[PDB]
């Protein structure tokens, strides 16, 4: 119950803070105020047109090395095990394989940018 | 591809159905058939053109969204019973949509729309793996629950395959949709028997791979993807010409080839079982199957196409190929109906 | 479901008497066909827009209809004036003028011919099954 | 059917109860076949490389000849024992079950009237 | 279909041992010495049975011998007792290692009034062998007979007679 | 399996946690493991098609222990109907019944 | 957990029902995918939880994992059609009609 | 908070349908990451501690490169929000109706069957072991370093093939 009563006044005073913050201020809203910003000069497009990613491979092998470290977070619990030996070889192997991986994805040139 | 890629993809590809056929878990053979999903996909695109990007894309979302089908299936029965394998008491509609997907990944019609557009887009020797390596898995999960299955399911995805594959490859030019869709009429025959009689399946099964495999190393010789391409064969290597028509003859099941046993046995399997007429809209509309294969008779070994002036430039050329496995398999798939008997029990 | 005891009723009572029920039921059945048929029609062919597809649904849906009374119809009024109730041959009529009835809503004497051969082969030899206990899906005995 | 029966060993090519079987003869006719075909498919891999038929390679005929005799002799060691056992099996559930399976008194023709269909 | 047999709320009346966690641990090492075996019978009817209701009276005398525990401390050690759980009472995990003070001078107490020897590290933990003489039971999970294996089918092989018997292979 | 391999081998991959009676960490019994243990135990050795007819008790035991569809619907007609009485002003609930009990030990 | 699992159920099959139903974004469906996902592990986690069945525990993240490997060439699959096509849009993705 | 987990499971739901529609991929994966969030609740509410919380950390992750991934290759001039088509809007504020008429019929028709509403939070934890210490979820998903490491294998392969398969797959 605690951890939901502080998290809701967490919100409750960000929120609060918003709309002081907007209807405190004098307004003049008008068209070249609210604008999109670029230095002083008009965008010659969309903000919402396709930009490029030149890391798209360091992103998507950050999310198989999120589920690697996701296998390891139990390591806490598995040294307790008495099975000392099976435990020490798994994690030995896991850590191992994933830098084999890292490895191999660094001689590639996977970790360079795309230019 | 270098040499570590190569070993570790096709260890992947080799080693997911290992994984299905060998695990006891559910969730390990679901593992296993996510293992062959994941590793076939680079080979599927390692050309790298716009039709083997439509093919792996198209690939990847039809086996993606069966697969969670098969999850949900095994999850809804750990959640009913406790255990991570089916029962005689799982809910039947959780067989039922375990059927469903397992079709789906399988190519059973209607679930079958993708995988003429797969085949087509890619190169022929993973078209061989993607209609032989690749049914292995979804395939050997089936037999082991088939005292569970539907018999209404599975006689009418049977049936339609056998329909939709005839009807299929009746209008087709190019060879690799016609593989594919006399693998959609095969898989139909498969299924029929799986319910009644799952060694007649493996019969099939094996029949049918050792008939696939030497057709697509026959195209693969001088990569012949259309009718008219391989009508030159004549004038390319025609020492091929008689075992191309004998494997065409025997995957359209004409006695007295190998490729008329399975056919024969499942018809006396399925009529022992009081499964009359569907056995008798099989074998008719099995029929359909044989003209679009004498066709191709006609084009490559029965009439000589016409043939071009740069083709006498490749008869200076030797060629390294086919490999012994060809001669073997060619064989053994139209000349061993006197061994029969050996083959069924 | 009382869905499949609908149908059940059909042969709650000998052919040639409940013309009217039978011909509901056969009606009924032609307007499921008609309705899945649409959907795999409008689904893989889609049409120009959506009124088109409509349309097209109920093109086939009352066309399928349509057929399945006729037959259901044709069917029992045979048996009725025949005095036959166990006879194949008036599910052969019945799927004749079916087969008739799909020529005739397509414009096509072909179909009305062919139609009215393969409707009424598969028609009677229905009425064979039912009466010598043939099994479209048997579960498997051995 | 027959797999999940008592005393089933898995993967096992040759149980050790098949050795009370006879042996095939090595000149068995379906061993003779066997090697019949492998004598065909060396000629036919000669003929796909464009080789001599008969002449070229006798050493590659002499080990596809072998090859296809020596595993078609184990294969067919399998296959006689199977089908023993399905005969093995069938037997005896027929001796344990003899309400199922009674013994039916035939009678003679001198009591059986079969109808006489006149061809005229 | 059969109706769950309770005890009444009479038979289930016991003289509480009521006094809190950090009273209970503070003596929880001269307990596990001092009623051993009147604990270790009630714990081993409980694994052997699987039925609470099958060991009210062993655990009614595990009640009088705790009672009986605590009125020797009350007798004799009542204020070294009590400033040692109150001690450990303070900690938010009640943890041993914050009064050893205290307990040195209880456990100074309970020896020369008493006797009791504070057991050592591991040996409370230790499987011990127990004396009863309540049977043990038979069919503690009340399973019924199990069906009978399919008859086996005994002999010889033979071949197939007439072979595989194929259609028409005569072989 | 399809392949029997791990029992060739006698070797367990997965075989040995494919049930809620099998072995758990620090001896913690999953629910219903008893029910699971003599369910699993008629069933041994007789095969799946008897197995479905000869052990139907202990399957429903344990299916009632894991689902709980008959305990749901035994205490959801005990409130119900206690709900009709006291509307009707004929059942008061007792005082440990309403919060005010005399808590053991 | 009778009502509990009844939506997590229906959450699956509206996921599922994304997933058939295309509109044009390949990512969109990639999306629907990962609900179905998300769906199963919750299912197999309470599950577990509720019969207490801790052996069972390392099946929901053994899902995840190979979740992520599915996700990861869902993506690098989009990024291909994405170079060719300059969208991700699956109505192109159809040149294998013929 | 007999109603806490029901709400939790129902918001679940509200989530995969705002997914299903399939607007913009920005809002798909926000309508992941609040969903994931509910999600981790319910195992939480359910006794979990670690597989909620990973879950969540995995979701995070994953949609931090989607929404990389969609600013390059998934956007248009105009994302779509829910309520930017009306007929999106529609099948939105439908498929909650309908989701209110599926539980209260389910409801009226078994009372006690999947739905039950008299007896909601009276069947949420069965049993509990009420002294025992080794517990936790984490516990549970440590068995793969000790008792079930054929299931770390697996896991463990598929990652480290997942390098050479998107490596492969992303060349040109
Ligand atoms: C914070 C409170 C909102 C304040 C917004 C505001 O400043 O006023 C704008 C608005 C006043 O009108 P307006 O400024 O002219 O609208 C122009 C906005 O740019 C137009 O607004 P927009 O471009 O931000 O798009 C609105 C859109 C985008 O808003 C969102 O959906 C994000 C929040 C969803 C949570 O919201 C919807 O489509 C309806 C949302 C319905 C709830 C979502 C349910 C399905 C998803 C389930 C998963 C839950 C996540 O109110
Ligand atoms: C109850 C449902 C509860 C809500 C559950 C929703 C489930 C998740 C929704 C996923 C839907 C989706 O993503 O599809 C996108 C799919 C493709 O969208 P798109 O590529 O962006 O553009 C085409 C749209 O029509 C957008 O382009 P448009 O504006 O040109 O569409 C023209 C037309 C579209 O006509 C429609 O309104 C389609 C919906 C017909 C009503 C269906 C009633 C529900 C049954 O709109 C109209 O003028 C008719 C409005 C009056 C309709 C009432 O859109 C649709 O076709 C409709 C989506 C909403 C239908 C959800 C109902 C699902 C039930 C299964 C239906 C199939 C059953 C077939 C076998 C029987
Ligand atoms: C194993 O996968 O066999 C499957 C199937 C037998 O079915 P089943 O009994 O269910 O499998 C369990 C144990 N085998 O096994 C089969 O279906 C048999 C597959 C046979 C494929 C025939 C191809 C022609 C090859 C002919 C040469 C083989 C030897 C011929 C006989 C030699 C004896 C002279
Ligand atoms: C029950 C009634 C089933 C009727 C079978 C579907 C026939 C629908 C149809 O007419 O074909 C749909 C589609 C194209 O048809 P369409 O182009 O619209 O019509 C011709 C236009 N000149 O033609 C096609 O592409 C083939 C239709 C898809 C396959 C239909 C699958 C039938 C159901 C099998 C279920 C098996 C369950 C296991
Ligand atoms: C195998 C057995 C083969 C050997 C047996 C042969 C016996 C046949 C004897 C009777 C045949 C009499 C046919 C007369 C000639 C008619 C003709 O040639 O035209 C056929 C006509 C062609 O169709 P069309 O005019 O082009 O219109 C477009 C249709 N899509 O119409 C058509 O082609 C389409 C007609 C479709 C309706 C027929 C029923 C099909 C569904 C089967 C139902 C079974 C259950
Ligand atoms: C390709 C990937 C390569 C990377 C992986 C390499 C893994 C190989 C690990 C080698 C190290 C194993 O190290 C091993 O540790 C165990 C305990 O953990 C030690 O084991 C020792 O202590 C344990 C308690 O833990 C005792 O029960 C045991 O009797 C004793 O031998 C071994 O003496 C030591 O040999
Ligand atoms: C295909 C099945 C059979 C083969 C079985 C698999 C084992 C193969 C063993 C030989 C593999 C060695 O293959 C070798 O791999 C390394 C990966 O570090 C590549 O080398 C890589 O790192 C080295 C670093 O100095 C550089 O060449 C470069 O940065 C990069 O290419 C080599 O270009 C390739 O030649
Ligand atoms: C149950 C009975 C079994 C019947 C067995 C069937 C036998 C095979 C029938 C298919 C015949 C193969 O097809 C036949 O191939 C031979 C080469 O081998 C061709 O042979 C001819 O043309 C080729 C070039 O094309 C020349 O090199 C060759 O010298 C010439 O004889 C025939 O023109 C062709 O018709
Ligand atoms: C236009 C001609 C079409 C030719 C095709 C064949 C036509 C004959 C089929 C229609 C005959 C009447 O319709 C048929 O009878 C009734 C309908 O109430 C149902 O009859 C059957 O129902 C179920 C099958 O689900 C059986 O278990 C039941 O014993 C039997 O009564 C069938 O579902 C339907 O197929
Ligand atoms: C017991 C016997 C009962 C007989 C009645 C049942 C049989 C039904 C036969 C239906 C015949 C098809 O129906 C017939 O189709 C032709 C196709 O040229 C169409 O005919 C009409 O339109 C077509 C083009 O659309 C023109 O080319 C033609 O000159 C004109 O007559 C009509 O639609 C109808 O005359
Ligand atoms: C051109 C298309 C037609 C192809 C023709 C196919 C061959 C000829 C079909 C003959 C029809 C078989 O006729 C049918 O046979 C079956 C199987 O024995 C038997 O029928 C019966 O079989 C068994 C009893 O043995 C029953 O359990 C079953 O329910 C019932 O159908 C009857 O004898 C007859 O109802
Ligand atoms: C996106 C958010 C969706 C919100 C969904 C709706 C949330 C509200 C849930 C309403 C469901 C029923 O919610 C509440 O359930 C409890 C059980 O815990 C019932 O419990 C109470 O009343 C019923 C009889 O009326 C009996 O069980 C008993 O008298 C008492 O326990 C409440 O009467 C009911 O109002
Ligand atoms: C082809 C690719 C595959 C080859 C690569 C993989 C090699 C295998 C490595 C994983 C080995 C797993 O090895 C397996 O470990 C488990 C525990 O996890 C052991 O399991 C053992 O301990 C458990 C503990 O609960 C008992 O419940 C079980 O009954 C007992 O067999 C198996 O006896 C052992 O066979």
């Amino acid at each position: 119950m605690n951890l939901y009563t502080v998290i809701f006044i967490n919100i409750l005073l960000s929120l609060t803070l918003i709309l002081v913050a907007f209807w405190l201020p004098q307004m003049n809203l008008y068209s070249e105020k609210a604008n999109p910003y670029e230095c002083g000069f008009d965008p010659t497009s969309s903000a919402r047109l396709p930009f490029s990613m030149k890391f798209f491979l360091v992103a998507i092998t950050f999310l198989l090395f999120d589920l690697e470290i996701a296998l390891l977070l139990p390591l806490p619990w598995a040294i307790q095990t008495i099975k000392t030996s099976t435990m020490m070889i798994m994690a030995f192997i896991l850590v191992t394989i994933l830098s084999l991986g890292l490895a191999y994805e660094w001689t590639q040139k996977g970790l360079e940018w795309t230019e | 591809m270098n040499p570590i890629t190569l070993a570790i993809i096709y260890f992947t590809i080799f080693l997911g159905p290992v994984i299905t056929m060998s695990s006891t878990n559910l969730m390990l053979m679901w593992v296993g058939l996510e293992f062959s999903l994941l590793a076939i996909i680079p080979m599927l695109i390692n050309k790298k053109n716009p039709r083997s990007t439509e093919a792996a894309t198209k690939y990847f979302v039809t086996q993606a969204t069966a697969s969670m089908i098969i999850l949900l299936a095994i999850v809804l029965n750990y959640k009913q019973l406790g255990t991570w394998m089916f029962q005689q008491q799982t809910n039947g509609l959780i067989l039922n949509m375990t059927l469903m997907a397992l079709s789906m990944k399988l190519g059973l019609a209607p679930f079958h729309f993708w995988l003429p557009e797969v085949t087509q887009g890619i190169p022929l020797h993973m078209g061989l793996i993607l209609l032989t390596w690749q049914k292995i898995a979804p395939l050997s999960i089936l037999i082991q629950i088939y005292p569970l299955l539907n018999s209404t399911i599975i006689l009418m995805l049977a049936i339609t395959s056998i329909f939709m594959g005839a009807w299929g490859g009746l209008n087709q030019t190019q060879m690799r949709k016609i593989m594919a869709y006399s693998s959609i009429a095969h898989m139909g025959w498969m299924l029929a028997i799986l319910p009644y009689n799952p060694s007649l399946t493996l019969l099939n099964l094996m029949i049918y791979i050792i008939l696939t495999a030497p057709m697509f190393m026959a195209l693969m010789l001088n990569n012949s993807m259309t009718i008219n391409s391989i009508s030159l064969l004549w004038n390319k290597t025609p020492a091929m010409l008689t075992m191309i028509s004998l494997m065409l003859l025997s995957l359209g099941g004409l006695p007295p080839l190998t490729g008329f046993l399975p056919k024969w046995i499942i018809i006396t399997e399925l009529m022992k079982n009081n499964c009359l007429i569907m056995a008798t809209l099989m074998a008719m509309m099995a029929l359909l199957n044989l003209f679009f294969y004498t066709r191709l008779i006609y084009s490559t070994s029965l009439t000589m196409f016409p043939t071009n002036n740069n083709s006498k430039m490749m008869t200076h050329q030797t060629k390294t190929k086919p490999n012994l496995m060809f001669s073997t398999l060619a064989i053994m798939s139209t000349m061993t109906l006197p061994l029969a008997p050996q083959l069924i029990t | 479901a009382m869905v499949k005891r609908f149908f059940e009723s059909y042969h709650e009572v000998p052919d040639g008497t409940q013309c009217h029920r039978k011909t509901y039921i056969t009606t009924a059945l032609g307007g499921i066909c008609g309705i899945i048929g649409s959907a795999y029609s409008v689904s893989l062919n889609p049409a120009d827009s959506t009124l088109e597809a409509v349309a097209r649904v109920g093109r086939y849906t009352f066309t399928a209809a349509a057929i399945g009374a006729m037959f259901g119809l044709t069917t029992c009024v045979s048996a009725q004036v025949r005095e036959k109730p166990d006879d194949p041959l008036n599910y052969f009529i019945g799927g004749c003028a079916g087969g008739l009835t799909l020529g005739a809503r397509t414009h096509s004497y072909g179909t009305a011919a062919m139609g009215c051969v393969y409707m009424g082969t598969a028609a009677a030899l229905f009425k064979i099954g039912k009466l010598e206990g043939w099994e479209l899906f048997p579960t498997p005995k051995v | 059917m027959m797999n999940g029966r008592p005393g089933h060993e898995p993967l096992k090519f040759l149980p050790d109860e098949a050795r009370s079987l006879p042996p095939p003869k090595l000149n068995d006719p379906r061993l003779v076949y066997m090697g019949l075909l492998g004598y065909c498919t060396g000629l036919m891999d000669n003929m796909l490389r464009m080789r001599p038929v008969m002449r070229a390679g006798l050493h590659r005929q002499l080990l596809f000849v072998t090859s296809f005799v020596f595993a078609g002799y184990f294969y067919l060691k399998r296959q006689n024992y199977l089908y023993a056992v399905k005969d093995h099996d069938m037997f005896g559930y027929i001796k344990l079950h003899p309400e199922d399976f009674p013994e039916k008194e035939k009678k003679t023709y001198a009591e059986i009237l079969e109808p006489f269909h006149p061809v005229r | 279909p059969g109706i769950v047999e309770l005890p009444t709320l009479e038979e289930l009346k016991v003289e509480e041992v009521k006094v809190s966690s950090a009273v209970l641990k503070a003596a929880a090492h001269h307990y596990g010495a001092q009623c051993d075996k009147t604990n270790k019978e009630f714990m081993l009817c409980r694994w052997e049975e699987k039925d609470p209701r099958r060991c009210l009276k062993e655990g009614k005398l595990v009640n009088g011998c705790a009672l009986n525990f605590f009125r020797q401390i009350k007798s004799h050690c009542a204020e070294p007792f009590t400033e040692y759980w109150t001690c450990l009472d303070y900690s938010n995990m009640q943890l041993f290692r914050h009064c050893r003070q205290q307990q040195a001078k209880f456990d100074q107490c309970v020896l020369d009034k008493l006797g009791w020897v504070r057991p050592d590290l591991g040996q409370l933990s230790k499987v011990t062998k127990v004396k009863t003489d309540r049977p043990l039971p038979e069919n503690p999970y009340h399973s019924r007979a199990r069906p009978e294996p399919n008859p086996v089918i005994e002999g010889d092989l033979k071949p197939a007679k007439h072979g595989t018997r194929f259609f028409f292979w005569t072989v | 399996p399809f392949l029997d391999i791990q029992k060739k081998l006698g070797i367990s991959l997965d075989r040995h946690f494919m049930f809620l009676s099998a072995e758990q960490p620090y001896k913690n019994a999953a629910r219903c493991h008893a029910f699971e243990k003599e369910w699993i135990e008629c069933a041994h050795g007789i095969g799946g098609t008897r197995a479905k007819k000869e052990c139907k008790i202990e399957f429903d035991d344990f299916e009632e222990c894991l689902l709980r569809y008959k305990t749901m619907r035994r205490m959801h007609d005990i409130k119900k109907q206690r709900e009709k009485l006291m509307k009707e002003g004929k059942y008061t609930p007792p005082p440990h019944h309403s919060g005010r009990e005399e808590p053991r030990p | 957990m009778p009502s509990t699992f009844f939506n997590l159920t229906m959450a699956f099959s509206l996921s599922l029902l994304g997933t058939l139903m295309f509109r044009s974004h390949l990512m969109s469906t990639l999306l629907c995918l990962e609900g179905m996902v998300l769906s199963l592990f919750i299912m197999t986690s309470v599950t577990s939880l509720n019969s207490n069945s801790m052996s069972s525990m390392p099946i929901p993240i053994t899902i995840l994992v190979f979740a992520a490997c599915e996700a990861a060439v869902g993506l690098a699959l989009l990024v291909k059609v994405s170079n060719t096509y300059g969208t991700d849009y699956v109505q192109n993705l159809n040149l294998l009609q013929c | 908070m007999n109603n806490y987990i029901f709400v939790l499971s129902s918001l679940f739901l509200v989530g995969c349908l705002g997914l299903a529609l399939k607007p913009s991929p920005i809002y798909g994966g926000l309508g992941l990451i609040v969903s994931g969030f509910v999600g981790c609740l319910m195992v939480l509410g359910f006794g979990g501690s670690f597989l909620g919380l990973m879950v969540f950390l995995i979701y995070l992750g994953g949609m931090l490169v989607v929404f990389g991934y969609t600013t390059a290759m998934a956007t248009e001039e105009y994302p779509e929000t829910w309520g930017s088509n009306w007929l999106i809007l529609g099948f939105l504020v439908l498929g909650v109706i309908m989701e209110v008429f599926l539980i209260c019929v389910l409801n009226y028709y078994d009372e006690v069957g999947v739905i039950n509403l008299d007896g909601l939070g009276d069947w949420l934890m069965y049993e509990v072991d009420d002294v025992g210490v080794m517990l936790e979820g984490g516990i549970g998903v440590a068995a793969m370093y000790s008792c079930a490491t054929w299931m770390m294998v697996v896991a463990g392969w598929s990652l480290f093939a997942g390098i050479f398969i998107i490596i492969e797959i992303t060349r040109d």
